[PDB]
């Protein structure tokens, strides 16, 4: 019964790592980039880089578990799975909050994982593809401010590599999320802008665009509010396919597709559970081919496209809070 | 909220506008003009073509920009709306403030005027629009200060716009909301909510009766509304760009509008072709008043975000290459402080205005020192740097186009400087201290007599303004004004406790302590942060004459005797840690 | 009395509204007394506060009976913890929104005994069941994960509270008054209890314990007695029963027999675990009084099936110093005095399985075993 | 002295008032002030980094209309 898709063991508190992890192997190009690397510092090294190589030894054991188990089946019975000891006790050393066996954020973790990869792309690049997070994970934001006294605009560039957007007011569906990230909205009162065209606190409109888009949109939910700090558990219509046309500085025609999704199941935000959903993208493994799989730490399910659906729609009352959507350009 | 003292830096009279102009209002029956400043000034001109200088009085009472006036009771009251969130009732012939509303929460921007009844209506960002009776408000005495309010409600975003009809029963709102939303003053009852407009309305008229509706919007399409239909029978397409101002005739039947774009144009409402490109301004119009002494009207005065005030003719519109080339009538405007640097010794400012001077000004004095011309504002700066170090003390805004100086609790008495090292002939001298005597020089409960803080003095004309942190102006006064029976008895009320501290009770405020490391180049010591560095060296002189024999360093630079550990700590140190000197002998 | 003051709120709880934070004060010093009359009013002075009030002053009442729970004395934290379930039982529906408060005392964990962590499982586990609202859902599978990675803690401590947990949320989860998909849920609850502390002999015999327990003084659903015997009945006849015909094989330094049997048979292979050690043989007392009351309960007090167990023989070398306690070395002494308590566990346990029989040879076996004891335990002075 | 603005957990814009030289402890305790959130609750995001305790806002080159991006902190384990 056991899937050939190798889960990740619990060390202590460490489903937010595992949930991360089985997302960006499943992430297109991720391994890819991640081996090209680790070729560019091996070579480097036999003519700081520890975390692509810890990174390469993950999906290095990943990997030859998934072809053992093809060959042997017999060889495992309770469950299939491997420890990220070494990938662990590098983002020790590179963050100190991850020494101990305390609870994380994922979005945090998988932050501290792809911002120090982007550094040693950067260290690499220096010395001498390359791009590795900023061609899968980084776009380019345009914020413009038009003040109500003077018309006038001024623009902003920032990158990103997540969109955070909220889930409650203060059903909804994804649309709504965004439209109150980069629609136009109106700053007034206590909020007001300072134009240097007028001299003058004055009410303005900010808006957001999106100018370059990555290959891989992350959305990062705030499910979780202030008045005191608590967790909202009501999702939103969280939709297979997203286009991000309506709030972008050209027309496109470009479209996004699920296919990965991390919860976190609990009824606060200072504790809980973290578990990945990825959707799949040798003659054995193409019979999972459009389905999605459940990874709880060292378990691994299957679920049907409509069935893992109607697990997060808000009717059916989930209770693992959807916390981070990843959608691919097709 | 915390009080706040803030003052200008002005000359006694400001015959000029500082800044641009929101609002005109024109008195036909003595021929003046009224001009709402964006300097918080209101001035009255005399629009008779013989006077060569048509300046009459500046009615001097806002801390903010003035966005509305309203000439109400054949000429006698002005109501003004302001960004200082009041309203206020000003007596049009003598030029003094009666009474300040204080019923809105934000900026006042619009005021609506009913000339049979006598009624205003303010609206503001607040969302709200209060109506008023003029005679009430006129009638108001010391007893007698207590007014009924009736407030329209409804308006779900920030009111830019507010017109009524000429019989006082007909208002209409324009807003953020995209809407125009009418009510009935008497009965304060919704009508009905107008739509059509994609962006926000700030321009409003309607006709004697109240039947139909004229609006400008920053869509740029002025719409014809029927009241009776309660639907748009006419949209207006002739500005690029957003349309600000907008007059029409006694007829009802051309309408006369400006913008951001800069042109004003004169459209028939029967028919949009008929269009007469009248002029085209040097900025954006802010606001248009029409000259009705006569049927067509003879000109227009048009305000703009520049401080000049023009009039243009308007024989031969009923007679693109515009109309007018040069304005008929020109009324003189000032320049608007645009720049601003505090020199390192937070003391004097160089700033650069609209007509490209720079100036030299002195805070501590409120005066300024010299004009500098069409010198280059950055190389002056370089020219001017010195290698001291104070620390902040006051803050600078430029909101009126004047130098207003504001001193918050929080930092108005960090800066410590020495007699010798300012102009004063060495003693500790707190700035901020002294400043705050001097504003304060002519109120009574200051002196023990002596009056002041015995160094300089700021000039008497010198507006001291007392105001919440981020909110409203409890009291506001001249520093010569501060004697009278009214202002001591206000002043007592207003004052807050941090400056009855150092001008009352004549405290001395704290003095910094900045600790070090004194080690061997090759015992922590916390001394006052003007130390020189003379000082450290003798001390250490007497732990092994001693300015000869010793040199002390820091990040391996060579220190100057006469340095101080503050000006050290700023530039040379560049750390985020105790600031560390090496001793060695010369 | 209780009844001036129920009668008091009762009727005048209009007024008494106004100073909620006055009477929970007032009710939070009387509960740091030491007379149980003071403390039974203060008790019943949060009671009533949460009964009579509105919401916000009834999260004041559940905000201040977790600082006593919190708090550290054994009078207050037993209190509180009383208070906290009569809550959970009079009121669900309000006790159902302040969830995220008592759960918050799982983070003090450390300064709790372990009788008052096993009812204060016992509210969370009532609380979360007593509904099967959507909020309800949330809670459980809440406490579900927070056992989940308690059991799997390398700490032993957060090993054994995952297991005293697990057990007590089982007992409400199969509490008779239960379909299929609840009967596996709780069956995969035991699942995970019985995999996490298979490794730790003391852990394993925690288990046995705390789960015997449950099984004596709760009514179960009988679906959910149908697979606890099943698996510990072959469990245990794996594990211990050892055929008598294959005669023992090993390293032994002693020679190994069938000792103290009755009258092709079983038997208890209780030395070769025990010199192996140099399922464990020190859970087999626990483990087998775990499996009497499940074998009673799906049969109604009847016992047929373990009637082997009773006069089997066990596998024990020469007992009886032969003039050589002297010459007999520390490691073989205490090996040895291991060999009679776990003999003598075991003998007290199957006397309390076949106490309550009838038939007269059935007696008679029970008092030899007795017998058994008794002399068995003279030798241990030795 | 420049102004920023923090996008808050509703996606509401608010603005600070904040010098270069401001360490992300100030920020953080403005935005306190505003939204009641304590400041080790706070992940403040500028252009897809995380700012960190210590450091000043001159360190990532904050700049006037520069948006911040506020979040908390969802643990599980
Ligand atoms: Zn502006």
């Amino acid at each position: 019964n056991l899937l050939p898709f190798v889960g990740l063991n619990n060390l202590g508190n460490t489903s937010y790592l595992n949930s991360i992890l089985q997302v960006l192997y499943f992430c297109p190009g991720f391994k890819s980039g991640v081996k090209h690397l680790f070729n560019i510092i091996s070579r480097k090294k036999e003519a700081s880089y520890e975390l692509i190589c810890s990174l390469q030894s993950l999906i290095i054991s990943v990997e030859q578990l998934q072809a053992s188990f093809l060959l042997n089946p017999e060889k495992y019975t309770d469950e299939l799975a491997t420890q990220p000891r070494r990938l662990l006790n590098t983002l020790r050393e590179l963050n100190p909050m991850y020494e101990g066996y305390l609870q994380h954020d994922a979005q945090e973790v998988l932050q501290c994982i792809l911002g120090n990869i982007q550094e040693t792309c950067q260290l690499l690049k220096k010395e001498e593809g390359f791009e590795l997070v900023e061609k899968l994970f980084q776009g380019q934001l345009v914020l413009r401010t038009r003040c109500l006294e003077c018309e006038s605009l001024t623009e902003r560039r920032e990158d990103f590599q997540d969109i955070s957007v909220p889930v409650q007011e203060d059903m909804k569906t994804l649309r709504w999320a965004i439209s109150q990230f980069a629609s136009v909205e109106r700053i007034v009162g206590e909020d007001k802008y300072f134009c240097e065209n007028c001299h003058h606190y004055t009410e303005a409109e900010r808006s957001l665009l999106f100018d370059k888009m990555p290959e891989v949109i992350t959305i990062h939910l705030k499910c979780f509010a202030a008045s005191g700090l608590s967790k909202i558990n009501t999702p939103l219509l969280t939709p297979l396919k997203l286009s991000l046309e309506e709030w972008s500085t050209k027309p496109t025609n470009d479209s996004y597709g699920l296919f990965a999704v991390v919860m976190h199941s609990g009824i606060t935000i200072s504790s809980g559970h973290y578990t990945a959903s990825v959707k799949v993208t040798v003659q054995s493994l193409k019979e999972y081919e459009g389905k999605w799989l459940l990874f709880d730490d060292s378990e691994v399910k299957v679920t049907e496209e409509k069935d893992f659906l109607n697990s997060l729609s808000p009717s059916t009352s989930p209770t693992s809070t959807p916390y981070l959507l990843f959608y691919k350009k097709l | 909220r915390k009080v706040q003292v803030s003052y200008v830096i002005r000359d006694e009279v400001e015959k000029y506008n500082r800044n641009g102009v929101n609002a005109l209002q024109l008195d036909p029956a003595l021929n003046r003009l009224f001009t709402a400043g964006r300097d918080s000034i209101i001035r009255i001109w005399s629009v008779n073509q013989h006077k060569q200088d048509p300046y009459i009085a500046s009615m001097e009472h806002h801390t903010d920009w003035v966005n509305d006036i309203v000439l109400c009771c054949n000429g006698k009251t002005l109501i003004s709306a302001s960004s200082d969130t009041t309203v206020k009732v000003w007596n049009a012939h003598k030029g003094f403030c009666m009474s300040t509303l204080r019923t809105h929460k934000d900026y006042v921007k619009a005021l609506a005027y009913a000339k049979d009844k006598e009624l205003v209506a303010s609206a503001g960002l607040d969302r709200q629009i209060f109506l008023w009776d003029v005679n009430t408000l006129t009638a108001l005495t010391a007893s007698n200060n207590t007014v009924t309010t009736s407030s329209l409600s409804g308006n779900k975003d920030s009111i830019y716009s507010l017109a009524m009809n000429q019989l006082g029963t007909i208002i209409v709102s324009g807003s953020t909301e995209k809407v125009l939303r009418v009510w009935d003053p008497r009965t304060c009852a919704k009508l009905m909510k107008l739509k059509g407009h994609t962006d926000n309305v700030k321009a409003l008229l309607l006709n004697r009766d109240g039947t139909q509706c004229l609006s400008g919007s920053s869509d740029g399409t002025i719409r014809l509304w029927s009241l009776g239909q309660q639907r748009c029978i006419a949209t207006y397409r002739v500005h690029d760009e957003g349309v600000w101002a907008l007059q029409v005739n006694d007829a009802f039947t051309h309408v006369y509008s400006g913008g951001r774009d800069r042109k004003i144009y004169c459209t028939d409402l029967r028919n949009p072709d008929i269009r007469v490109l009248i002029c085209e301004e040097k900025a954006p119009v802010l606001k248009m008043e029409l000259d009705r002494s006569a049927d067509p009207p003879p000109a227009i005065w048009v305000a703009t975000t520049k401080s000049t005030v023009n009039k243009w003719t308007l024989k031969g519109i009923h007679n693109i290459t515009p109309l007018c080339t040069q304005p008929d009538q020109v009324i003189k405007g000032g320049a608007s402080i645009i720049q601003c640097h505090i020199l390192n010794d937070k003391r004097h400012i160089l700033t650069k205005d609209t007509n490209n001077n720079v100036a030299y000004w002195d805070v501590l004095k409120a005066c300024k020192v010299e004009d500098l011309g069409k010198v280059d504002f950055e190389d002056e700066i370089k020219k001017r740097f010195k290698m001291v170090y104070v620390p902040n003390w006051f803050s600078v805004d430029l909101k009126t186009g004047m130098l207003t100086i504001t001193l918050d609790e929080s930092d108005c008495f960090a800066a410590w400087v020495s007699a010798k090292d300012a102009g004063f002939s060495d003693p500790k001298l707190n700035l901020g201290g002294l400043l705050l005597q001097a504003l304060l020089e002519y109120w009574p409960r200051t002196h023990v007599v002596q009056k002041g803080n015995g160094y300089f003095q700021v000039p008497p004309h010198t507006p001291v303004i007392f105001g919440e942190a981020g909110g409203r102006t409890l009291f506001r006064l001249l520093c010569r004004d501060s004697g009278g029976e009214t202002e001591s008895m206000l002043l007592n009320e207003t004052v807050p406790q941090w400056v009855i501290d150092i001008t009352v009770d004549k405290n001395m405020p704290k003095f910094n302590k900045i600790p070090f490391y004194l080690q061997p180049h090759a015992d922590r010591l916390s001394a006052s942060d003007m130390l020189q560095v003379r000082k450290v060296m003798e001390h250490v002189y007497e732990k092994i004459l001693a300015e000869e024999k010793i040199e002390l360093l820091c990040q391996d630079q060579v220190l100057d005797p006469n340095m101080d550990l503050r000006t050290v700590k700023h530039f040379i140190w560049k750390s985020g840690g105790d600031l560390t000197l090496h001793y060695r002998q010369k | 009395q209780e009844q001036l003051l129920q009668s008091t709120f009762s009727v005048h709880y209009l007024v008494l509204k106004d100073m909620c934070s006055s009477i929970l004060s007032l009710a939070q010093s009387l509960l740091h007394s030491l007379d149980q009359s003071i403390i039974s009013f203060g008790s019943l002075l949060y009671k009533y506060a949460f009964k009579f009030f509105d919401t916000y002053c009834q999260q004041e009442v559940v905000g201040a009976l977790v600082t006593h729970i919190c708090s550290g004395n054994e009078a207050e934290v037993d209190t509180a913890l009383d208070v906290l379930l009569e809550l959970v039982v009079l009121n669900p529906s309000a006790m159902m929104m302040n969830a995220v408060f008592v759960k918050g005392i799982l983070d003090y964990l450390d300064n709790i005994s372990p009788q008052q962590i096993r009812k204060l499982f016992y509210v969370l586990s009532t609380l979360a069941f007593s509904k099967q609202n959507e909020a309800s859902s949330h809670i459980q599978d809440d406490m579900h994960l927070v056992i989940r990675k308690q059991l799997s803690s390398t700490v032993f401590k957060y090993k054994l509270i995952g297991i005293i947990g697990a057990v007590t949320m089982a007992g409400i989860m199969a509490a008779d008054r239960l379909s299929d998909e609840q009967c596996t849920q709780v069956t995969s609850l035991l699942q995970l209890v019985h995999s996490c502390s298979e490794q730790s002999p003391q852990a394993s015999a925690l288990y046995y314990d705390e789960f015997a327990n449950l099984i004596q003084h709760e009514k179960l659903d009988p679906k959910a007695l149908e697979w606890v015997g099943h698996t510990i009945c072959n469990d245990f006849q794996d594990a211990f029963v050892v055929d008598s015909c294959v005669v023992p094989e090993g390293d032994f330094p002693f020679p190994v027999k069938a000792l103290y049997g009755l009258e092709d048979g079983i038997a208890i292979n209780l030395l070769p675990l025990l010199f192996s050690q140099d399922v464990s043989p020190l859970c087999l007392a626990p483990y087998f009084r775990l499996l009497r009351l499940c074998v009673e309960r799906q049969h109604n007090g009847n016992l047929e099936e373990i009637d082997g167990l009773l006069d089997c023989p066990i596998f024990l070398t020469d007992l009886e110093p032969g003039e050589k306690l002297e010459s007999m070395s520390a490691k073989e002494r205490s090996f040895m005095c291991s060999l009679i308590f776990l003999t003598l566990n075991w003998f007290r346990e199957i006397v309390n399985a076949f106490c309550q029989e009838t038939s007269p040879e059935m007696k008679g076996k029970v008092l030899t075993r007795l017998k058994h004891i008794v002399e068995l335990q003279i030798i241990l002075e030795k | 002295s420049m102004q920023i603005f923090v996008k808050t957990l509703t996606g509401k814009t608010i603005t600070l008032e904040v010098e270069p030289s401001d360490t992300i402890e100030n920020v953080k305790a403005k935005i306190q002030d505003k939204e009641g959130i304590p400041p080790d609750q706070q992940r403040l995001i500028f252009a897809g980094k995380q700012l960190e305790d210590g450091r000043t806002l001159s360190d990532y080159n904050i700049q006037k209309e520069s948006t911040l991006h506020l979040v908390l902190r969802l643990r599980g384990g």
